[PDB]
């Protein structure tokens, strides 16, 4: 349940 | 196909008939895309990334299509700032990370 | 290598003789690490997730080893949950998404 997009 | 990653991996799927772009994410254990209506029953679900947790709707057994290539599983709706494909997803389809 | 998405593409890095973990993530622009003193001037910055916005320390020119590939770019610092490469670095070792 663990999602890491990153918008830098 | 290769898809190289000087800019995000989007690609276009299909689901319900519906055309969207997604991102090829392998930072996501699963997939989700922005609101829109699912069929079937769905469990609320809750699920959390770089910052913090968000609600969901998890629908199970879906098919998508991710250029061209079918899958059938887990899709998780809500306020998602994309729509991310996850690895539950990418595994179905044959996608693998090379350098 | 090929990395399969069976489970989280975790991989060794080596920053300065610290050597951490982290997620190799095509869903990310950037790189980002948590705790860590790391030399030089730094930059406030913002980045967004599922679930909001965290502030990070960006650095710039930062040398990182990702299975034994050299790669020197922007790294930022902050309370992610998860250490992360992005792909501001994954291009620089030549990886890219196969199916």
């Amino acid at each position: 349940a663990d999602i890491f997009y990153l918008d830098g | 196909p290769q898809i190289t990653l000087w800019k995000r991996p989007l690609v276009t799927i299909r689901i319900g008939g519906q055309l969207k772009e997604a991102l090829l994410n392998t930072g996501a254990d699963d997939t989700v895309l922005e609101e829109m209506n699912l069929p079937g029953k769905w469990k609320p679900k809750m699920i959390g990334g770089i910052g913090g947790f968000i609600k969901v709707r998890q629908y199970d057994q879906i098919p998508i299509e991710i250029c061209g290539h079918k899958a059938i599983g887990t899709v998780l709706v809500g306020p998602t700032p994309v729509n991310i494909i996850g690895r539950n997803l990418l595994t179905q389809i044959g996608c693998t990370l090379n350098f």
